[PDB]
């Protein structure tokens, strides 16, 4: 039998002591006026207050010294964009168009046709960098490991036109940075 | 005092192979089926002339009426003891342009009382009003306010309806279906008028829609059945 | 008849909840709503609705209760809907329900029905 | 429990020798560390320089060669169906009983009877003619008890704790932490 | 603001009293005190009147719901 | 809470000619404060023809005839003056509403690439 007779529930309940007691008045304080008034005029919680923070000064600051220093990077992390080669030179994308429709802000362009020599490849490529949100699904996507992103982050343009890395642009991001790709490849290799 | 322990280098353990259960989600959810299809009969019987129909999912009670029946049943789940629905978390609407009536506006409340939630659908059209819940619900004052200016429903007796989220001045409810993704304009600063000024849309880069490689074949099949065996009209025997 | 009673104390000891302060006389104040509520039930529900018989289920169940239980611990865990100055908020809203659930006449044939299109979703019918 | 905890147990710098000692006298609470992190423990192995090699994990029933058909885990084409109850069909329900306790006759008699409410039935008409033991029965629970609305967690429950077991803010301080009980 | 000028003169009309305490002696030092202690009067009158409080008179209301049956 | 300056309740009106006079009051209200429009929006042009183009807009719908079209006009039709009164809008939204503005032949069109 539930306590559906009188509608109420288990959850409706309050647990034991719920109700709050009587509120103590000026003559059940514990402390005596003098005490009460010593804490109030010599600021007792305000002193400490500052011992406190005098703690710090006599401590090891946290700052570093960038740019001669840099906060710790990740295999994963995510930033610029390049376009990634075989060991035999060959370019890895094969213009499959995976990047372009999994891109959640549409940043990828590719038009592709057969090579001189009859290869799929791709002979127009861009990402709109002002307009990809840095996310890392196209290099998700990627069948070959062509698209990545390198750990670089300090590519800060004059111009927006600068911004539009087309097909040149990311493969020559990939050589510059081949090295540190791999770093981050062999590292999270097994974890992708 | 003894040095701190490199947590690297302690022992880890060993599994072999890993082994875990395959069931059916929506299978825990079971006992809160019939409770929901108990309760919502329940409101139903107390106010056939308003619930035109209920339904459940899962851990969801969904009770449909119309816009006149809203204040009545909105006021009754409010009121009543049984279920004290005192707090109205979002009000809402949805775009169906095949309907006669498009817009599906939604209404969900809580019962802090008895830890339920229950959900409120009542249709609208274009030109319709809905009554306004801000008398019963203050909360409902910007979720009203909200769903105007992305919806242009009509809500009679908002004490103050008017645009929230769009420009002042802003053409179209933006969340109709109808309504382009990128909008009709945009703006730019022009240097003769010393002052940001509005122009036609003109992409630089024309969305492109995807969306047409969609699948051609159907993808999840008819469902599976999981009403509770006491709410389903019994199958008249065959006789001797 | 004037029978003038308190609903929402406006000062005195708190009750853990911010705004709602103990109420003055918890008990002869929730008898009073619960017999009123079923004397005016029947004045304007008739019996064949449902509600009225759900209401008359548990104010007679909270009303005998109440009697039964002098100590206000014992009146709490027994109906289990909160504290007293809550039960008080809830009797009274129970009444208002009542002169609008009359008004409203919710025992009648549905007054408007959905369109043969309205329920349905993506061309399936819910 | 969250008990206070030595100085040289946690993983940040700490002095050592004579400023040690000047750091116990002087400071308020002797056992607060500087928050600066063990050079010689915190992410030594960076995360690109792990020994670990990873492995892909699978549980067995999932993915396994044998015993493993997909329509036997094929959960996402198992969903809940739909079913809208309208005033017709809580009608045929309240007036012929569940499939679980039957209310209908048999045969050609009983089928007779649920085509009756295959068309529309207001529930307004069926509550004021029927049994008023049905309603106590089917309707209403508990004997003519009203429906509380169902609780999306019954072993929701709170209970009142003190300091010396939730370790917080004393007796003084308005606020009160509530444990599960 | 208005306040800050009485008791403003009441400051500047101690500064003859500094310079001269020696010389004043038990007279003078009598006279100071009952030059304070007049002005203090004034201190517990607008003490009392709580004249420098902002005080809220158009908002922070609370009420009684009151049932009105019939 | 309370509601903001200017503000009205929204009700849903059922007859024809209670409109009217709303529609006819509102008029006025903008009238009256058109100079108040020039000054604190810093309008270029005089007060004048500031009431010369509200009224304008007014006529645009004035041959209506379904009635719940006749309320939804009327909601909007406040709420663009409740933005107006209290400085809402900003002066370029302002100015470009009152800085708004014969079709060319077949062979103009046809020679710059038509519509
Ligand atoms: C640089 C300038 C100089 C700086 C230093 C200034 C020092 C002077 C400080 C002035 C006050 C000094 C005297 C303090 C002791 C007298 C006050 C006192 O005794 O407490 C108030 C007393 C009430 O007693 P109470 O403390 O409340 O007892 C509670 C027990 N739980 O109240 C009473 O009942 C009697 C009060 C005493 C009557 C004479 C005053
Ligand atoms: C001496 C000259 C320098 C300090 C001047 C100011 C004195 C302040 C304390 C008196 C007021 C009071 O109320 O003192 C009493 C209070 C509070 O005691 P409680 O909370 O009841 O203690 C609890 C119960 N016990 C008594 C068993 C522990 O103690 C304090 O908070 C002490 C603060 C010490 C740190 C701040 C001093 C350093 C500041 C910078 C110095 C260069
Ligand atoms: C007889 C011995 C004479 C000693 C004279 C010293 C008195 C000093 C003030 C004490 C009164 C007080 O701190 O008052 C607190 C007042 C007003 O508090 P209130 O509105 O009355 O509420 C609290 C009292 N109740 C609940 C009883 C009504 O505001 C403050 O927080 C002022 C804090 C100022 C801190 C400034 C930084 C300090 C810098 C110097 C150290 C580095
Ligand atoms: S990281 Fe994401 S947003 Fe950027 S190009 Fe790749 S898929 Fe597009
Ligand atoms: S996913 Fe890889 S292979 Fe496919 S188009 Fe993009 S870069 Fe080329």
């Amino acid at each position: 039998p539930t306590l559906a007779l009188t509608s109420g529930s288990i959850q409706g309940t309050h647990p034991e002591g719920f109700r709050l007691p009587r509120p103590k008045t000026w003559e059940e304080s514990s402390e005596s006026a003098l005490s009460k008034a010593t804490k109030w005029y010599l600021l007792s919680e305000i002193f400490r207050g500052l011992y406190i923070t005098l703690e710090m000064y006599f401590r090891a600051p946290y700052t570093i010294y960038y740019p001669f220093e840099k906060g710790p990077v990740s295999p994963r992390f995510r930033g610029e964009h390049a376009l990634r080669r075989y060991p035999s030179g060959e370019e890895r994308c094969i213009a499959c168009k995976l990047c372009e429709a999994v891109c959640p802000a549409q940043a990828i362009t590719i038009e592709a046709e057969e090579r001189i020599d009859g290869s799929r490849r791709t002979y127009k490529y861009d990402i709109d960098m002002t307009k990809c949100i840095y996310c890392g699904y196209c290099q998700e996507s990627c069948p070959v490991d062509a698209i990545v992103e390198t750990p670089n982050v300090e590519y800060a343009t004059e111009t927006r036109e600068e911004l539009l890395y087309n097909k040149e642009k990311l493969l020559a991001n990939g050589d510059k940075w081949e090295q540190e790709i791999q770093y981050a490849l062999d590292a999270d290799a097994p974890y992708r | 005092e003894e040095p701190l322990p490199v947590l690297r280098d302690l022992p880890r353990p060993e599994y072999g192979e890993l082994h875990a259960p395959v069931y059916n989600p929506a299978e825990k959810y079971k006992e809160q089926i019939e409770e929901l299809h108990k309760f919502g009969r329940y409101i139903m019987g107390c106010l056939p002339k308003f619930v035109q129909q209920f339904s459940v999912w899962k851990d969801e009670l969904v009770i449909y009426v119309a816009p006149s029946a809203l204040t009545q049943v909105a006021t009754f789940l409010k009121d009543h003891t049984s279920a004290q629905f005192k707090a109205c978390m979002d009000v809402t609407a949805a775009d169906y342009p095949t309907r006669t009536n498009r817009f599906d506006v939604v209404y969900n409340l809580l019962s802090v009382r008895h830890n339920s939630r229950i959900r409120i659908k009542t249709y609208a059209s274009e030109v319709s009003p809905v009554p306004s819940v801000v008398p019963l619900f203050q909360g409902a004052n910007w979720f009203e306010r909200e769903t105007y200016d992305l919806f242009g429903i009509f809500f009679e007796g908002h004490p103050d309806l008017r645009r929230i989220m769009t420009d002042y001045g802003f053409q179209g409810h933006p969340l109709r279906k109808d309504f382009p993704t990128t909008g009709y304009t945009e703006v730019r600063y022009d240097a003769e008028k010393r002052r940001v000024v509005y122009e036609p849309l003109e992409l630089t880069q024309a969305w492109r829609n995807f969306t047409v490689g969609s699948s051609v074949w159907e993808q999840v099949g008819d469902g599976k059945d999981f009403t509770p065996e006491s709410f389903k009209l019994p199958t008249p025997a065959p006789d001797p | 008849q004037a029978q003038e009673i308190l609903i929402k104390a406006n000062k005195g000891n708190p009750t853990g909840l911010t705004g709602l302060f103990q109420h003055p006389s918890p008990r002869p104040t929730l008898i009073t709503l619960y017999k009123a509520t079923l004397k005016n039930l029947e004045e304007k529900i008739p019996k064949e609705s449902v509600y009225r018989t759900a209401v008359e289920a548990f104010t007679k169940e909270r009303l005998s209760i109440v009697e039964n239980n002098e100590i206000i611990e014992d009146i709490e865990k027994k109906i289990g809907s909160g504290l007293v100055e809550e039960l008080i908020v809830q009797a009274n809203e129970e009444y208002d329900l009542i002169d609008k659930m009359a008004e409203w006449k919710a025992w009648e044939e549905l007054e408007e029905k959905p369109l043969d299109d309205q329920w349905t979703y993506f061309g399936k019918k819910l | 429990s969250g008990g206070p905890v030595p100085v040289f147990k946690k993983y940040t710098t700490g002095s050592k020798g004579i400023w040690e000692k000047i750091r116990q006298l002087l400071t308020l609470v002797p056992n607060r560390s500087t928050g600066n992190p063990l050079v010689k423990n915190y992410r030594v192995p960076p995360p690109g320089s792990q020994t670990l090699k990873y492995k892909d994990p699978v549980t067995i029933p999932a993915g396994d060669i044998v015993k493993n058909q997909y329509y036997d885990r094929d959960h996402r084409r198992n969903y809940p169906r739909l079913v809208a109850f309208d005033q017709t069909k809580v009608s045929g329900l309240l007036t012929l009983g569940s499939a679980q306790n039957p209310r209908i006759s048999v045969g050609e008699k009983g089928q007779k009877e649920l085509a009756v409410f295959d068309q529309s039935v207001s529930l307004s008409s069926t509550l004021a003619t029927i049994d008023p033991k049905v309603v106590k029965s089917e309707l209403l629970a508990e004997g003519g008890s009203p429906v509380v609305a169902p609780s999306l967690n019954k072993k929701m429950k709170f209970r009142l704790t003190e300091e010396s077991e939730h370790g917080m803010y004393p007796e003084d301080y308005p606020i009160r932490i509530f444990a599960q009980n | 603001a208005l306040l800050f000028l009485p008791f403003d003169l009441e400051v500047s009309s101690m500064l003859p009293y500094i310079v001269s305490i020696y010389s004043v002696g038990i007279y003078g030092l009598i006279i100071f005190i009952l030059f304070l202690l007049i002005l203090i009067v004034g201190f517990i009158y607008e003490f009392n009147t709580k004249s420098l409080s902002i005080t809220t008179i158009l908002h922070k209301k609370n009420k009684a719901l009151v049932k009105n049956l019939y | 809470t309370n509601p903001t300056a200017f503000a009205q309740t929204t009700r849903y009106v059922k007859d024809s000619t209670e409109m009217r006079t709303l529609v006819l009051n509102l008029y006025r209200r903008y009238l009256r404060h058109s100079r108040g429009f020039v000054n604190n929006y810093n309008l270029d042009i005089p007060a004048s023809q500031v009431r010369t183009k509200i009224r304008q807009e007014f006529e645009r719908q004035r041959f209506v005839k379904d009635l719940p079209l006749k309320n939804v006009l009327y909601m909007k039709a406040q709420m663009e003056f409740q933005e107006l009164v209290n400085f809402w809008k900003q002066q370029c939204h302002v100015m470009q509403y009152f800085e708004s503005i014969k079709g060319d032949s077949f062979v103009q069109k046809f020679l710059k690439g038509a519509q």
